[PDB]
């Protein structure tokens, strides 16, 4: 199950 | 033993037109189970192990939106990344992220990781205690800025700990007949002359799972790694790994020789001679 | 902008044994960046039905690709590998050795 978000840099 | 839940993401930029190529690989333990290619006809997530056939399509739909985010982030980060380091629109770049979980044989929440590099070098990392980061240059300390006022470790920390540790444990027991299943190293020696006074021995393992061993030599009871190549461990293809370890010994005196392979599948280290 | 050489095994899936159906592999490991030619040769020439792995990569990003296709050995017929990359001044050949 992958994470929900993912921050971009 | 100890089990881990993975997932590896890769984006390299096509410049002269168009998206990144993204590819995303999901695993648990040594077994691929979930596999994203965008150069693929399908735009799905797509299965890769039967014990995730058995997941209905509210899961297809949700991990396809989430791994299609992934792909959405990472190229923002490339054009942001290329900003960060002065770099031209005329060659490719690469990111690279990987994330995941361990638990021990209690399958309890031992470790979790989060970290990212560009262009095969190190540029932001979660560190152990899920709370800060590392960041390797002053590039990736203004991702860390960024990440801080947001609260970005936070909301890892939570999937981490909660949902990658839940699913692993649901994915154990879906897929229990061959996950939870040890498969001890085959093994057995070859060997070769060079020359009348050289010989080659070699030790072999294969068809096991998962994939960390142990293969060491001995000559008379004590530890040889003079004289020795010991190769990479390598996928066979079906899920099981290979490897093997050879010693360089005088012709006639091969029985002074032994190999010895440690593997969670094998209750008792194995021995072997030529 | 780092630049790592792959690593290179020929192989194959089961233990090889002439008349019986088999997959020959070759591993390609811990090179950067991604882009890489690798082809499989029977007898010298590129064999046509060949698989590969999904990208993935190792702790030090390093990347890794299993490359497979089927085959019948026979005791005549010589196996290989040949893979290009950035790194790689000419195409390096690793031929299949079933007695190793």
């Amino acid at each position: 199950n992958l994470v929900p978000m993912v921050a971009t840099v | 033993g100890s089990h881990s839940m993975r997932y590896f993401f890769t984006s390299v930029s096509r410049p002269g037109r168009g998206e990144p190529r993204f590819i995303a690989v999901g695993y648990v333990d040594d077994t691929q189970f979930v596999r994203f290619d965008s150069d693929a006809a399908s735009q799905r997530m797509e299965p890769r192990a039967p014990w995730i056939e058995q997941e209905g399509p509210e899961y297809w739909d949700g991990e396809t939106r989430k791994v299609k985010a992934h792909s959405q982030t990472h190229r923002v980060d490339l054009g942001t990344l290329r900003g960060y380091y002065n770099q031209s629109e005329a060659g490719s770049h690469t990111v690279q992220r990987m994330y995941g979980c361990d638990v021990g044989s209690d399958w309890r929440f031992l470790r979790g990781y989060h970290q990212y590099a560009y262009d095969g070098k190190d540029y932001i990392a979660l560190k152990e205690d899920l709370r800060s980061w590392t960041a390797a240059d002053m590039a990736a300390q203004t991702t860390k800025h960024k990440w801080e006022a947001a609260h970005v470790a936070e909301q890892l920390r939570a999937y981490l700990e909660g949902t990658c540790v839940e699913w692993l444990r649901r994915y154990l027991e879906n897929g229990k007949e061959t996950l939870q299943r040890t498969d001890a190293p085959k093994t057995h020696m070859t060997h070769h002359a060079v020359s009348d006074h050289e010989a080659t021995l070699r030790c072999w393992a294969l068809s096991f799972y998962p994939a960390e061993i142990t293969l060491t030599w001995q000559r008379d009871g004590e530890d040889q790694t003079q004289d020795t190549e010991l190769v990479e461990t390598r996928p066979a293809g079906d899920g099981t790994f290979q490897k093997w370890v050879a010693v360089v010994v005088p012709s006639g005196q091969e029985q002074r020789y032994t190999c010895h392979v440690q593997h969670e599948g094998l209750p008792k280290p194995l021995t072997l001679r030529w | 902008m780092i630049q790592r050489t792959p690593k290179i095994q020929v192989y194959s899936r089961h233990p090889a044994e002439n008349g019986k159906s088999n997959f020959l592999n070759c591993y390609v490991s811990g090179f950067h960046p991604s882009d890489i030619e690798v082809d499989l040769l029977k007898n010298g020439e590129r064999i046509e039905k060949v698989e590969h792995s999904d990208l993935s990569f190792s702790k030090d990003w390093s990347f890794y690709l299993l490359y497979y296709t089927e085959f019948t050995p026979t005791e005549k017929d010589e196996y290989a590998c040949r893979v290009n990359h950035v790194t790689l001044s000419q195409p390096k050949i690793v031929k299949w050795d079933r007695d190793m």
